[PDB]
């Protein structure tokens, strides 16, 4: 139900919201304005005394007229020159973005990734891919513990000389008892022969405490 | 006329620009002084004979903060580089046409040391400190584990452009 | 890096009227530079949000400070001075090294190279988050690795004493806890030792932060490069405006004047590429940093020589000049 | 009016050979400049490889 309850808001949230695809709605505009900005820089005269090709033909012989031809060939040349350097360099930068996708796609949608804020905030479950004009959607499904609580540890426990280490998970106790849990959820369980193992003497380690194992 | 942005007109050259007096020597065969990038700063006179130095008058950078066309028109006015009804110091310059509050909220017009400003309510323009976010401190202990009882599963969005 | 920002009709007419009326017809040029030069900036101001803002909530420091044996007095933010840094913050601060119109009019004697910069259209934009600020974050950070560890990363932050944390940590790089509970003293010796020898090893090296002087000579070249650049004739008869316009008459000036506005404005195109070749090599190492900080810092991580040389432990973030500086902890056998 | 200095050297004096010098000089620093450009582009490439 928090599965379903989760991509039932995230649709309805991408639905409610316009600003929420700025990337590749700014990728489109940029080249938009560029091919624009390329039409209507036609007006501009690099030092020639008219911007258009036919009046120069039209009021001018040859011999007077190559030189503001090519003052016009130049300058147009020098806007080409321009626009090239640009694309190429928003190529580069498009270039390592489908590279991180790529690498996304490869790790959070084909396994489990162990990377912290890789493939979302939290300990991650999974990914889904979802395709976009010009790019790509991940929708990471992970995990987010809550509702903590307060108890009191110790590192060891001296049970006459042996003290005993946690084989997995941390020693707790409420007040009386002393149970062994795991890290992340909260569900404690009595001590017995297993669940600990043995080294040395109860005589340096700081903090053990003294209890029984109920073993078997 | 000293001290005043002038246009002058020194044996046939020509410029606009600030005189000032100055304690450069100049060797008797010498008129002009210019800089690194071929300007000229230092002149004599032809009637009494000196060394004035020239400074361009113009100088300084403006911004212009706006709520938007079809909010208002009002505007607020941020000169850098100079230390002045509303006028607000910062270490970016001076800003006129905003007011100072002392709450903390979050940015919404970047404007330069720390300092952010918005529109809000009549309607005005304000201008005040960015807030880094809550306040909070864990107590540290040698005895306390601090353990979760639930959890909750999380589905997040992340857009990628690829071509 | 730093941002600039520049002004056409002063750096290339410079307070004429016979010019920027020729300019014109090259305007929609200069409408694109600059729109060029924002977009760097504001890209700025972005990278150190990746790097600094990971955590949401400004954490404290405890005021007790026992942590078993092991001695933070160098990391921690000092209370007694101004800025609230740290001794390591301070040498790396004072290691790097880096005005109204009366300065500048008044200081004519010494040729200062910034009012020079300055009087030609070339102006500097100061960073959006303050030091500071940047100091309060990483004394957030320092806080959650300090009493919640790794935790504070995903989801709330949960105490734990620090023993037990380093215990975790052993367990994770593959050697028994109890190896850590019967050497505590010693241990805690040898990490105490190897911070302080740290700290004098900084404070010997003269040339140990290559990398931002290294950014800050290339910013400060480029725009004295671009200053003098101001003195070449691009095949005109002089390279001052002012004897053109004095000894010529206007049709003839033409000439002279398209083709000083021809050269000055390639030269600044040549200033925007060179700038944003060197704002994308910028990008791609804070994108390294930022991934460096969200699994060194925020955990431990198992790819081989990535946050240290050898089985990694922790690591700590200190601020810096226009970067950031990663110490490692790691095991040897 | 050519592509050859010594054509230009050969028929014209300096004054008048300077304007053709001064165009084929703009040209050729043009295109190095070209070239610098897409090596600059080409080493970052490689470098992240
Ligand atoms: C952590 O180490 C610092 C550095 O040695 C200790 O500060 C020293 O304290 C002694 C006695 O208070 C002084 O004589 C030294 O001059 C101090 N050194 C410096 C560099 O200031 C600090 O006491 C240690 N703290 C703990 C908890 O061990
Ligand atoms: C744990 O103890 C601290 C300090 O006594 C307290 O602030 C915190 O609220 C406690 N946690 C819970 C869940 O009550
Ligand atoms: C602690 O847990 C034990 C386990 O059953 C229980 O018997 C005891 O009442 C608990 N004490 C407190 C104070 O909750
Ligand atoms: C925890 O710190 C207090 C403060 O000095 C100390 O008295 C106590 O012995 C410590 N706990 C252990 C298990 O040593
Ligand atoms: C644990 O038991 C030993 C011997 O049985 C005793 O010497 C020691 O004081 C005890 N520790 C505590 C905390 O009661
Ligand atoms: C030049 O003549 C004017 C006459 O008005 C006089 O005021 C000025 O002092 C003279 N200059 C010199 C250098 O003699
Ligand atoms: C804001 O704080 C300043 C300094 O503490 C104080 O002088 C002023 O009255 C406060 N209120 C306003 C509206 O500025
Ligand atoms: C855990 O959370 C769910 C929903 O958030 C709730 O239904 C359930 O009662 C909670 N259980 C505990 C033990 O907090």
């Amino acid at each position: 139900n928090q599965f379903n309850s989760a991509i039932g808001k995230i649709q309805d949230s991408l639905s409610s919201t316009p600003s929420a695809l700025g990337k590749l709605q700014d990728v489109v505009n940029q080249n938009a304005q560029a091919l624009n900005t390329l039409v209507k820089q036609l007006s501009s005269n690099f030092g020639a005394i008219s911007s258009v090709l036919n009046d120069i033909l039209s009021r001018l012989d040859p011999p007077e007229a190559e030189v503001q031809i090519d003052r016009l060939i130049t300058g147009r040349l020098q806007s080409l020159q321009t626009y090239v350097t640009q694309q190429l360099i928003r190529a580069a930068e498009i270039r390592a973005s489908a590279n991180l996708a790529a690498t996304k796609m490869s790790e959070c949608v084909l396994g489990q990734s162990k990377r912290v804020d890789f493939c979302g905030k939290g300990y991650h479950l999974m990914s889904f891919p979802q395709s976009a004009p010009h790019g790509v959607v991940f929708l990471h499904v992970t995990y987010i513990p809550s509702q903590e609580k307060n108890f009191t540890t110790a590192p060891a426990i001296c049970h006459d000389g042996k003290a005993h280490f946690p084989r997995e998970g941390v020693f707790v106790s409420n007040g009386t008892h002393w149970f062994i849990t795991q890290r992340n959820f909260y569900e404690p369980q009595i001590i017995t022969t297993d669940n600990t193992f043995v080294s040395g003497n109860c005589d340096v380690v700081i903090g053990i405490v003294n209890n029984t194992v109920y073993d078997p | 006329i000293k001290n005043k942005c002038v246009n002058f007109n020194f044996n046939g050259l020509t410029g606009t620009g600030v005189l000032t007096q100055s304690n450069k020597k100049f060797l008797p065969f010498q008129q002009f002084g210019r800089d690194i990038a071929d300007t000229t700063d230092a002149v004599r006179d032809p009637q009494t004979l000196e060394i004035l130095d020239i400074t361009p008058c113009s100088f300084g950078g403006v911004s212009v903060i706006t709520p938007g066309t079809n909010a208002s028109n009002q505007v607020a006015v941020l000169y850098q580089d100079v230390n002045c009804s509303n006028v607000f110091q910062t270490r970016a310059g001076c800003l006129i046409g905003a007011e100072h509050v002392n709450n903390s909220y979050e940015c919404d017009i970047p404007i330069g040391a720390g300092i952010c400003a918005s529109y809000q309510t009549s309607q005005s323009i304000i201008a005040y400190t960015m807030s880094l976010g809550a306040e909070n401190s864990v107590a540290y202990s040698n005895n306390s584990i601090a353990i979760p009882t639930n959890f909750t599963i999380s589905v997040t969005t992340e857009i990628l452009p690829v071509s | 890096m730093t941002k600039t920002s520049v002004d056409c009709t002063m750096y290339i007419c410079g307070d004429s009227t016979e010019c920027s009326n020729l300019l014109l017809q090259y305007g929609s040029f200069c409408t694109q530079l600059n729109r060029a030069l924002t977009g760097i900036a504001v890209e700025q101001d972005k990278n150190t949000q990746e790097v600094f803002a990971q955590v949401k909530q400004i954490y404290k420091t405890p005021p007790i400070k026992d942590f078993g044996g092991f001695n933070f007095s160098q990391i921690l933010p000092d209370p007694s001075k101004p800025s609230k840094r740290s001794p390591i913050e301070d040498l790396l601060f004072n290691k790097v090294t880096l005005k109204q119109y009366g300065d500048c009019l008044g200081d004519i004697a010494a040729r200062d190279l910034i009012c020079a910069q300055k009087f030609n259209g070339l102006t500097v934009l100061p960073p959006l988050l303050t030091d500071e600020m940047i100091a309060q974050y990483t004394s957030a950070l320092l806080a959650g690795t300090i009493t919640s560890g790794w935790t504070f990363g995903a989801g709330p932050a949960l105490q734990i004493p620090f023993p037990m944390q380093m215990a975790y940590r052993f367990n994770g790089i593959g050697v028994t806890q109890n190896v850590l509970y019967e050497n505590q003293k010693l241990i805690a010796n040898q990490f105490n030792s190897a911070i302080g020898k740290i700290q004098d090893s900084l404070s010997s090296t003269p040339s140990a932060l290559g990398k931002l002087q290294d950014v800050v000579n290339q910013n400060a070249q480029a725009l004295n490069t671009l200053v003098k650049q101001l003195s070449s004739n691009f095949g005109a008869i002089s390279s001052v405006l002012n004897d053109i316009l004095s000894r010529l008459d206007p049709p003839e000036a033409e000439v002279q004047i398209d083709r000083l506005i021809t050269g000055r404005l390639q030269s600044l195109q040549t200033y925007v590429t060179q700038q944003l070749i060197r704002a994308a090599e910028i990008r791609a190492s804070a994108n390294l940093a930022a991934t460096k900080m969200s699994e060194c810092v925020l955990g431990q991580s198992k790819r081989v020589d990535f946050c240290g040389k050898g089985y990694h432990l922790m690591s700590f973030p200190q601020s810096a000049p226009h970067g950031v500086v990663f110490l490692h902890v790691t095991y040897i056998p």
